């Protein structure tokens, strides 16, 4: 079409430990179009120092982007990615589930 | 390794409002990226994304940039061109996509060559397998095909996908044979979550590993199960390497007939996994 | 090393 609802995986680096620094990442892929808002929530909040790989693109044309930020993980902090897009009718927000 | 390619993806998008579009230029070795142009970015060069390119001269880095520029010039223009032969309004934004390059195999020679061109995500034009002609989508793509015919297009880019594509690829792996001719095998191992009391998800992981190419396939008494399984698109862990898993749902005390089997260029022989 | 020219459509 010119519109296909991303994909979206949330995951650390590595395994996660708690007090152990690591990389909390949202990999975002098989959309279209382009134009995408991806944040990463720390107990609901925007997570402000965020990074994201340069757009690129499979073998269908569909784009994909990782977005990734260092955290340390605790036992009571909650993580999670949020993606809005043209064929969102609302944010999707995806919770960070440390066995995934 | 041996078989490797290098692969270079452009993405420009339509600014309808004002100013130009956005582009995005970036340049892999097989699954290692090594440089990128963006065009929001301050620089307005190529910039080096590998410990191995950083060798590199002023003058190979004056050339790329001159030359990832003129990318962008093209995709400007076709985006005008193309909004013009779809009769579509100044309002929209669009985009169009562009990705080729080269593989050569173990002995290091020409394998194959590519060249694809997308507007909006559908295909547009692409160069066919023996890279003399050109594969038109539609009849705005075939305007453009006869175009090209007349002004030997397919010629000149067949010259640098048999020619500097594939000496600048070896010379690359040769450069950075350290990390691009180094398999990292993947690091396996199995989980086993509960769904009740009675059925639990058996989870079969690979991590670490390069290159992206990689099978997990699940067995129940050695033969290849599908159904009551999940299967993750391979994802980047952030530090080169990649990652994938996948999952199958089971009757819980009957765990020992699965069997995850796994597949990668760093293993000698698959691997087999069972709780 | 990028493909020397890009002709337009
Ligand atoms: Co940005
Ligand atoms: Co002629
Ligand atoms: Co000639
Ligand atoms: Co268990
Ligand atoms: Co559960
Ligand atoms: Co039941
Ligand atoms: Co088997």
């Amino acid at each position: 079409m010119i519109q296909r609802t991303p994909k979206i995986q949330v995951y650390s680096r590595h395994p996660a430990e708690n007090g152990k620094s690591n990389f909390l990442n949202c990999y975002v892929s098989g959309f279209h179009p382009s134009d995408i808002e991806v944040d990463l929530l720390k107990n609901g909040e925007r997570i402000e120092k965020v990074e994201h790989s340069d757009l690129s693109f499979s073998k269908d044309w569909s784009f994909y982007l990782l977005y990734y930020t260092e955290f340390t993980p605790t036992e009571k902090d909650e993580y999670a990615c949020r993606v809005n897009h043209v064929t969102l009718s609302q944010p999707k927000i995806v919770k960070w589930d440390r066995d995934m | 390794a041996g078989s490797h390619s290098m692969r270079y993806f452009f993405t420009s998008v339509s600014r309808p409002g004002r100013g130009e579009p956005r582009f995005i230029a970036v340049g892999y070795v097989d699954d290692t990226q090594f440089v990128r142009f963006d065009s929001d970015a301050a620089s307005q060069r190529m910039e080096p994304r590998a410990p191995w390119i950083e060798q590199e001269g002023p003058e190979y880095w004056d050339g790329e940039t001159r030359k990832v520029k003129a990318h962008s010039q093209t995709h400007r223009v076709d985006l005008g061109t193309l909004r013009g032969c779809y009769n579509q309004s100044e309002a929209g934004s669009h985009t169009v996509q562009r990705m080729y390059g080269c593989d050569v195999g173990s002995d290091w020679r020409f394998l194959r060559g590519y060249h694809q061109y997308a507007y909006d995500g559908k295909d547009y034009i692409a160069l066919k397998e023996d890279l003399r002609s050109w594969t038109a989508a539609d009849m705005c793509a075939q305007t453009t095909k006869h175009k090209w015919e007349a002004a030997h297009v397919a010629e000149q880019l067949r010259a640098y996908l048999e020619g500097t594509c594939v000496e600048w690829l070896r010379r690359y792996l040769e450069n950075g044979k350290e990390t691009l001719q180094r398999t990292d095998a993947p690091k396996t191992h199995m989980t086993h979550h509960a769904v009740s009391d009675h059925e639990a998800t058996l989870r079969c992981w690979a991590l670490s590993f390069y290159p992206a190419e990689i099978t997990l396939t699940w067995q129940r008494d050695g033969e290849d199960q599908t159904q009551d399984t999940e299967l993750v698109e391979t994802r980047p862990a952030g530090d080169g390497t990649f990652q994938k898993w996948v999952a199958v749902v089971v009757p819980s005390g009957q765990e020992q007939r699965y069997t995850c089997h796994v597949q990668h260029e760093g293993l000698p022989k698959p691997l087999t996994l069972r709780w | 090393n990028l493909v020397p020219m890009v002709a337009t459509v």
